[PDB]
RNA sequence: GUAGCGGCGAGCGAAACGGGAAGAGCCCAAACCAACAAGCUUGUUGGGGUUGUAGGACUCCGAUAUGGUAGUCUGUUAGUAUAGUUGAAGGAUUUGGAAAAUUCCGCUAAAGAGGGUGAAAGCCCCGUAGACGAAAUGCUGACAACACCUAGGAGGAUCCUGAGUACGGCGGAACACGAGAAAUUCCGUCGGAAUCCGCGGGGACCAUCCCGCAAGGCUAAAUACUCCCUAGUGACCGAUAGUGAACCAGUACCGUGAGGGAAAGGUGAAAAGCACCCCGGAAGGGGAGUGAAAUAGAUCCUGAAACCGUGUGCCUACAACAAGUCAAAGCUCGUUAAUGAGUGAUGGCGUGCCUUUUGUAGAAUGAACCGGCGAGUUACGAUUGCAUGCGAGGUUAAGUCGAAGAGACGGAGCCGCAGCGAAAGCGAGUCUGAAUAGGGCGAAUGAGUAUGUAGUCGUAGACCCGAAACCAUGUGAUCUA
RNA sequence: GGUAGCGGAGAAAUUCCAAACGAACUUGGAGAUAGCUGGUUCUCUCCGAAAUAGCUUUAGGGCUAGCCUCGGAAUUGAGAA
RNA sequence: AGGUGUAGUGGUAGGAGAGCGUUCUAAGGGCGUUGAAGGUCGAUCGUGAGGACGGCUGGAGCGCUUAGAAGUGAGAAUGCC
RNA sequence: GGUGAAAUUUUAGUACCUGUGAAGAUGCAGGUUACCCGCGACAGGACGGAAAGACCCCAUGGAGCUUUACUGUAGUUUGAU
């Protein structure tokens, strides 16, 4: 049978043209009075996954 | 060539013969023969073919 | 060549590596598994993704986005690629699917200036970048959305 | 593996379009008409009628044609299945028990597939290619017969077009869709329409537009499967394999029963299976015979190892020895002739193998011994290396023809050639932002794709063996309560 | 002769229900699952670890990193003493 | 094709590389009642898996080369027979 | 005299002391003792045999049992229809 993508990291990520993967960030949805501005400023900005994590899940997106 | 019945049937018994049609002619066929005796019209079919 | 003579080309086929044959080959006895644990089990292993119970990755981060039910992706041409078309030339996605240049057209075809345009052309495409249009109509040309 | 579904977890997972295989369409209910029967309708029969660019009834005219069939033990005919017939061409020589082996010259081939025959046969046999054959019974196809269906056009005043139905509330279920914003389909329960100026759907809902016409039925082909039958095929097995079962196997045997379930093939070319004699009660031997061979004698081809024994070249009765190894006299032998072989007084050194462990000679584990069997595989996908073809391109899938082949056709589709953005969208840029700013991701700064092969992964039992258990049909109160 | 396993029967012991009953037997789901133990078969050559950190219903399991190996790219040579 | 020079060549888990042997397939080239495979013995060859050559046994089949495919290698599983 | 098993078993030419060692050795070290082969007896050792410890801990094992654990549910009951 064909591989199955994993539905919950496609919602969640991104293939960006270098065939990296573009993603949000923990810690942008409630008790935003914890976090400084700046935290939440820089927050806003979206991540790559990082390399140990991607080789991870990589065969997980691979027909994303 | 196609069509050439008695050709083949004459052909075909000699231990040392493999009889195709110009038509059907595979890299097997050509490769296991140390010769190919070919017909002018069988020729030019495979070339029609090719 | 000849049936007895056969030879593939250099590293075009490479021997399969049986494991437990014995314990010269390397791969004897734990066949390359190490010793216990739960990838030494037959079938064994975890999931792709698990973190053995650390919160994975994908849980950590939210959810983005929505997919548009009337999204409309269009195929792409770029200028270099309508140089290959003599000046003159009437191009158009069914002339563009006989050359072979777009297969899927997809929503149409538009038009792109990422390269520099050298020959007189009347494009037609579903779409222009304003910056194609500048090129095509500066050489000379003309466009016409279908 | 997209859109989606999903403790938005694990996972689940479409459909339409496009390309193919195959294709075929039809009958009712109602209006209305006629007949009959009954209590002006109210049933039976026959006619009539069949739908959405609305159809039909009805009223006008006009043709009784022309076409079709998913009808029948209706015959006739052909083919075909179920027995068969025919079917080319070799003799010597050498070896041997035997020739097909060998050598020598020949020959036949629309037959050099295969099997058998005293070893390995185109020409000895059965066959094979080819030609040919049916009293009888099926099956199929035609042809004929017969049966059954098949009317055009114009009119709308009126009538018909499936009700306890559609649909709704409530509770469940099915839809990839877990009640969700949940359309569509269905089941139970209750309520409950319209009807052509009508009704349903286009994923809550409304309007508009578009597409259709439910609540009646039937329908070949393309699809699934093979207990059996016929002819074959295999880089499938070759008796611990292959079916459990090559053999009198679902047998023997076990069990109250359901049920479980074996072992076990081979003399030889031919029995020519050892007349007769001798020892012995016989068994069994020894001769004599048979045979090419009987140390092929039926427990019969080959006949390994463990194990048991007989003979004896060397050593051994003051020695504590994982038992070998290195050094070594003496003795006995003579080879794949090698600075040889066997044995070995005596001397040095020396705690097996495996597993598992920080560490095992281990007083941890495992193996009585010998033999056989016994564990990373395959399919579909992902990805990387290597390889080949082509290259800003690469490539077909199903399918059709074809040897269960290659190949040809097939461009639908898939990957790549453009990215950025949640998205509208813009585009070598784009998003963020008021920003010509900065920054993110891209381009600049190009290589891909098909296939093979190997590494690894994913879905599958997924390297092999092992639970206690769980669930669902059955069988048991001949023991025992 | 009757009662049968989601059960029966029990002067009650978790007692009996065909020589093991806290839940019979048989067949099937079924190759249940087993982060556990055991086993995993030819050879030589090159190189060669770890027994650590972080997180973990995690502690004899796993994941990323560290440490090994193979291949590759490239620089004002970035390593070591 | 080889030669010289320097250096290097313990190893579990494990990575890489290169090979030995088994059965089958294809082609080629061969061996077999003047004795195939198998068995057994020997003082034989190669760096290893392993390979020959003789005698005996045996009585029909089987090597070699190149390539292909594998139910391809056992001493341990309180393994099964 | 006849008949004739079994558990066990890595191979065994199977001493003692003190020591050593995975910390309790017939087998290692040092020393000591001991001619070769049995028979009848005894059990100190072979951490002897038998049973993959039952105690103990562990496995995000199992089963039976309990309840004001959670979530359900047969039954019972109340209303609407
Ligand atoms: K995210
Ligand atoms: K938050
Ligand atoms: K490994
Ligand atoms: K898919
Ligand atoms: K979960
Ligand atoms: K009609
Ligand atoms: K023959
Ligand atoms: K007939
Ligand atoms: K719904
Ligand atoms: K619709
Ligand atoms: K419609
Ligand atoms: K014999
Ligand atoms: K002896
Ligand atoms: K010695
Ligand atoms: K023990
Ligand atoms: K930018
Ligand atoms: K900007
Ligand atoms: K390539
Ligand atoms: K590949
Ligand atoms: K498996
Ligand atoms: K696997
Ligand atoms: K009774
Ligand atoms: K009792
Ligand atoms: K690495
Ligand atoms: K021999
Ligand atoms: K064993
Ligand atoms: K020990
Ligand atoms: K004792
Ligand atoms: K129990
Ligand atoms: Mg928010
Ligand atoms: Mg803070
Ligand atoms: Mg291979
Ligand atoms: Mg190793
Ligand atoms: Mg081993
Ligand atoms: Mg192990
Ligand atoms: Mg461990
Ligand atoms: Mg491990
Ligand atoms: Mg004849
Ligand atoms: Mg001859
Ligand atoms: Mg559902
Ligand atoms: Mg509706
Ligand atoms: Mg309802
Ligand atoms: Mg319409
Ligand atoms: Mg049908
Ligand atoms: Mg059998
Ligand atoms: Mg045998
Ligand atoms: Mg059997
Ligand atoms: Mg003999
Ligand atoms: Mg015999
Ligand atoms: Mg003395
Ligand atoms: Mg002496
Ligand atoms: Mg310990
Ligand atoms: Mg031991
Ligand atoms: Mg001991
Ligand atoms: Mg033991
Ligand atoms: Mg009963
Ligand atoms: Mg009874
Ligand atoms: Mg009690
Ligand atoms: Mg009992
Ligand atoms: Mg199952
Ligand atoms: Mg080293
Ligand atoms: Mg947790
Ligand atoms: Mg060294
Ligand atoms: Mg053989
Ligand atoms: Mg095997
Ligand atoms: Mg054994
Ligand atoms: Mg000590
Ligand atoms: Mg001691
Ligand atoms: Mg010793
Ligand atoms: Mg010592
Ligand atoms: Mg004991
Ligand atoms: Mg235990």
């Amino acid at each position: 049978p064909k591989q199955k993508t994993h539905r919950g990291l496609a919602k969640r990520v991104k293939r960006t043209g270098g065939g990296g993967l573009k993603r949000g960030r923990a810690f942008t949805s409630h008790r935003f009075h914890g976090k400084t501005k700046k935290q939440r400023r820089q927050l806003r900005k979206a991540s790559m996954v990082a390399k140990g994590d991607y080789k991870r899940i990589r065969q997980q997106l691979a027909r994303m | 060539e196609n069509g050439n019945d008695f050709a083949a049937l004459s052909a075909r018994n000699l231990p040392n013969v493999s009889v195709v049609t110009s038509d059907n002619v595979s890299v097997l066929d050509v490769v296991s023969a140390n010769k190919v005796l070919a017909t002018q019209t069988a020729l030019t079919q495979i070339e029609e073919v090719l | 060549m000849k049936l007895h003579e056969l030879k593939p080309a250099e590293g075009s086929r490479q021997v399969r590596n049986r494991v437990g044959r014995g314990t010269s080959s390397g791969n004897g006895k734990t066949a390359g598994r190490g010793q216990k644990g739960q990838k030494a089990r037959s079938g064994g292993g975890v999931r792709l993704g698990f973190e053995g119970g650390q919160t994975p990755l994908f849980r950590r981060l939210p959810k983005r986005g929505f997919t548009n039910i009337n999204r409309k992706d269009y195929a792409v041409v770029n200028l270099d690629t309508l140089n290959r078309f003599e000046d003159g030339t009437e191009v158009t996605p069914v002339v563009l699917k006989e050359a072979g240049i777009v297969k899927n057209e997809k929503a149409g075809i538009k038009v792109l200036a990422d390269g520099e345009l050298t020959k007189k052309l009347t494009v037609k495409a579903a779409k222009f970048s304003k910056s194609a249009q500048e090129a095509i109509e500066a050489a000379g040309g003309s466009i016409e959305v279908i």
